[PDB]
RNA sequence: AGGGCGUGAAACCGUUAAGAGGUAAACGGGUGGGGUCCGCGCAGUCCGCCCGGAGGAUUCAACCCGGCGGCCGGUCCGGCC
RNA sequence: UGCGAGUGCCUAGUGGGCCACUUUUGGUAAGCAGAACUGGCGCUGCGGGAUGAACCGAACGCCGGGUUAAGGCGCCCGAU
RNA sequence: UCGCUGGCAGUCGGCAGAGCGAGAAAGAGAGUGGCGCGGACGCUACGCCGCGACGAGUAGGAGGGCCGCUGCGGUGAGCCUUGAAGCCUAGGGCGCGGGCCCGGGUGGAGCCGCCGCAGGUGCAGAUCUUGGUGGUAGUAGCAAAUAUUCAAACGAGAACU
């Protein structure tokens, strides 16, 4: 059995698509990262019925419930040993991660030293 | 909808100094704390100073300073500027003064304690009188600046002794036609 | 275009300025190219006074 | 530094903050103060009183060597020296009276604008005002002349 | 890494697999269906205190010896600023 | 009857406008040209007018429930 | 978001005594006579907390970016041939968004976080510059000046030698 946060509430999230750039779809040099456009005529600016939509502050989600995984734990990036003693006393709240960057070696010992302290890891068996 | 304007809804006045000067911060701190949990409007007044800019704050004068202090009833009592007092050499003698301020120049420092006075850091201004009671609250001339006299009624305008903006002052600037009565006419 | 109150200025940059600009980039090593001619000088002429007459 | 400035917050906005009916042309009133008399006169009146036309006499060669004379005040006058002359002359009773040369300070011309301490004292300038020797009469003293 | 040979992106093309196809295509909102993977899912949480039962220890409170530390002496003595 | 006020600096863009009820000048008249008052469009999406810059209603953070405006309730198409 | 320019230093604990919301100013005032050793969280105050109202927007203005790129001073007893940068991904996620973090693969030598500093710092357009690639399309076309055929040889191979 894994390790269970202090407190699980019902995250509501108010909207799970993204939000992509107008006419991303069309063309490959158009990325769909967000940018709002700024046309004179542009009917999704002018926000005519029936076209994309575009991330307005009330889209934000609970702050009760914000950054927070579907575990119901806050993400931490770790790249070395040293650095779980810090979430040591932060238990029940935040998870870790180790860095990508991290060789194998050093990520068994950061994993048992998890374990040892009841840290929670979402990445524990990663490369192996 | 509701019928409003959302113009003015937004005060503009300062809530926090601008500067980061730390010292001024544990004051503004402690004045925080006073002005919350006391009900006198005097640590009301001198936090609203401690936000300021330099230019609401001007400089005060030992000549302005002794001569409020000798205005009559306020004998012995303390004054307190939430600016710079300055010294000024056109003033012979120096009484006994208790002053609390937030920077003294250094002759003006010499003088009053030759004269046997006092001088007060906020801290203790606030550990002898937490309420701000025996005090006398004064603050330099707000418009001495010499940008003041380049405001209001625009120069070149009928009664209106406005400064103008000149590169220089002479004979050759500024002086001919809208200034005489005989090249065209007078403003 | 003049604008609201202000002061009318006459900068002088009407020429080719830009072609003959003197930069002072070498001040450090002219001062050091000084001293160092002056203590030359002064201990050439071995017992006289550095400052000359 | 350029992280600061306004040209940061702009990059995706059209026009660059400068309009799009108008837009930002070169040089759309004329270079430098061009049309002082015909389309920025009332600017010119408005802010610039006495800017055209001439006035007085012309001096070919001015010397301000010559025409220079620093001022000094009888608000300042005890300030140009120490506190131990002052001091020691208001507690000798003999009734000697300090010499003040204002020449020696910098000073060549003796204005008198505020009040002076009951003192007697020597000013020894270059130039006086009417007035400024009057106060030193009345405080009572002389005012020597030097060349 | 096979002599214009480090890495090898996009536009474009070949093939394999999956899906679909008379209102050009693509798009937003809402579901539904099918896939590829993930959960290492597949009898499902623990954490304190107390009660009861079997256990096992050099074992508790108190007392003595030594060391260290924190606060005082209404006004202990001595320093330093 | 309602409402917190006064006051100072620095300042960008703008200086092509257009439409409608009532008033109104030229013209036979005009989706013509020119004015007055108010409100709009430009800068503005949304329900209705099948369709539409300015018409009628109503002005906008992301959502659940309820009720209405103008306009509607043979079928397209929610509602006799 | 704005306003209240509202609240919180009172975590005042056996040297203790748990309060400051309630219609109507101001003392949980001081004195003078007549056993068991115990009590959650909190407050990066540039923080945390509590009420109300509000949320359209081109030209333009302002604020905040723990958005992003390159380089310098500090700092992380930072990361890395047990695999850095870069690139690909029907894999898992976070953020309203700019963006970012993990997993897998390829790759083979360097790279990043935080506090400040600096700028040749973010592209969809400009009949933009340079390089590359499509549909058109196996299409247009290979038509000026009369003309070629048979046999053999060489040759891997002959309408053309
Ligand atoms: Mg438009
Ligand atoms: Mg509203
Ligand atoms: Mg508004
Ligand atoms: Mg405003
Ligand atoms: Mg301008
Ligand atoms: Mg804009
Ligand atoms: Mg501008
Ligand atoms: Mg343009
Ligand atoms: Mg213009
Ligand atoms: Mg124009
Ligand atoms: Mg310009
Ligand atoms: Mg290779
Ligand atoms: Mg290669
Ligand atoms: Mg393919
Ligand atoms: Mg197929
Ligand atoms: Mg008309
Ligand atoms: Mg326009
Ligand atoms: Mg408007
Ligand atoms: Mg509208
Ligand atoms: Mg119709
Ligand atoms: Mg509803
Ligand atoms: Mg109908
Ligand atoms: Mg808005
Ligand atoms: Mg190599
Ligand atoms: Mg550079
Ligand atoms: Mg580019
Ligand atoms: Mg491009
Ligand atoms: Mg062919
Ligand atoms: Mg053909
Ligand atoms: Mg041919």
């Amino acid at each position: 059995a894994a390790l269970r946060p202090l407190v699980k509430p019902k995250i509501v999230k108010k909207r799970t698509k993204k939000f992509i750039r107008h006419q991303s779809d069309r063309y490959v040099k158009i990325k769909r990262n967000w940018r709002k456009p700024r046309g004179i005529d542009n009917r999704v600016r002018r926000r005519f019925k029936g076209q994309i939509l575009m991330p307005n502050i009330g889209y934000g989600s609970n702050k009760k419930t914000k950054h927070m995984l579907p575990s119901g734990f806050r993400k931490f990036l770790v790249h070395n040993v040293k650095e779980l003693e810090v979430l040591l006393m932060c238990n029940k709240s935040y998870c870790a991660e180790i860095a990508h960057n991290v060789s194998s070696k050093n990520r068994k010992a950061i994993v048992e030293r998890a374990a040892q302290l009841a840290i929670r890891v979402t990445n524990p068996n990663a490369r192996l | 909808g509701v019928d409003i304007r959302h113009n003015k809804d937004r005060k503009v006045r300062r809530k926090e100094p601008k500067s980061q000067d730390i010292y001024l911060r544990l004051l503004v701190k402690l004045y925080r704390f006073l002005a919350r949990r006391t009900n006198s409007t005097f640590n009301q007044v001198v936090l609203k100073r401690l936000f300021m800019s330099r230019t609401n704050r001007p400089p005060l004068s030992l000549s302005r300073m002794i001569r409020k202090m000798k205005l009559p009833g306020r004998e012995n009592k303390t004054a307190v500027v939430v600016g710079t007092v300055t010294d000024d050499v056109r003033v012979q003698e120096v009484p006994k003064l208790k002053v609390c301020a937030l920077r003294v120049t250094s002759r003006a420092r010499s003088r009053i304690l030759k004269a046997g006075g006092k001088i007060l850091t906020f801290d203790q201004l606030a550990l002898d009188s937490p309420k701000g009671r025996g005090t006398v609250l004064l603050s330099g001339p707000r418009k001495g600046r010499e940008v003041y006299r380049h405001f209001g009624k625009a120069p070149g305008t009928p009664h209106s002794h406005t400064k103008p903006y000149v590169r220089s002052k002479g004979r050759k600037f500024e002086r001919a036609r809208g200034r005489r009565a005989s090249r065209g006419y007078k403003n | 275009a003049p604008s609201r109150n202000g002061m009318i200025l006459k900068p002088h940059f009407h020429k080719d300025w830009q072609r003959r600009v003197a930069t002072w980039f070498n001040q450090p090593a002219r001062k050091i190219r000084r001293r160092k001619a002056r203590q030359a000088r002064a201990r050439r002429i071995a017992p006289r006074p550095a400052a000359g007459p | 530094p350029s992280r600061l400035r306004k040209t940061r917050k702009l990059r995706g906005h059209v026009s660059h903050g400068h309009g799009r009916i108008g837009k930002h042309r070169k040089h759309p009133g004329g270079r430098g103060n061009a049309g002082g008399m015909h389309h920025h006169r009332i600017n010119f009146d408005k802010y610039h009183p006495g800017y055209f036309g001439k006035v007085g006499m012309r001096h070919y060669h001015l010397k301000r060597n010559q025409s220079f004379c620093p001022t000094v005040n009888l608000d300042k006058l005890w300030t140009l020296v120490s506190e131990q002359t002052r001091v020691n002359a208001a507690k000798n009773k003999t009734g000697a009276a300090p010499i003040i040369d204002v020449v020696r300070s910098g000073y060549y011309k003796v204005l008198g604008k505020g009040k002076l301490p009951k003192q007697p004292v020597i000013v020894k300038a270059k130039f006086f005002s009417r007035r400024a020797e009057e106060k030193i009469k009345g405080v009572g003293g002389a005012c020597v002349l030097v060349a």
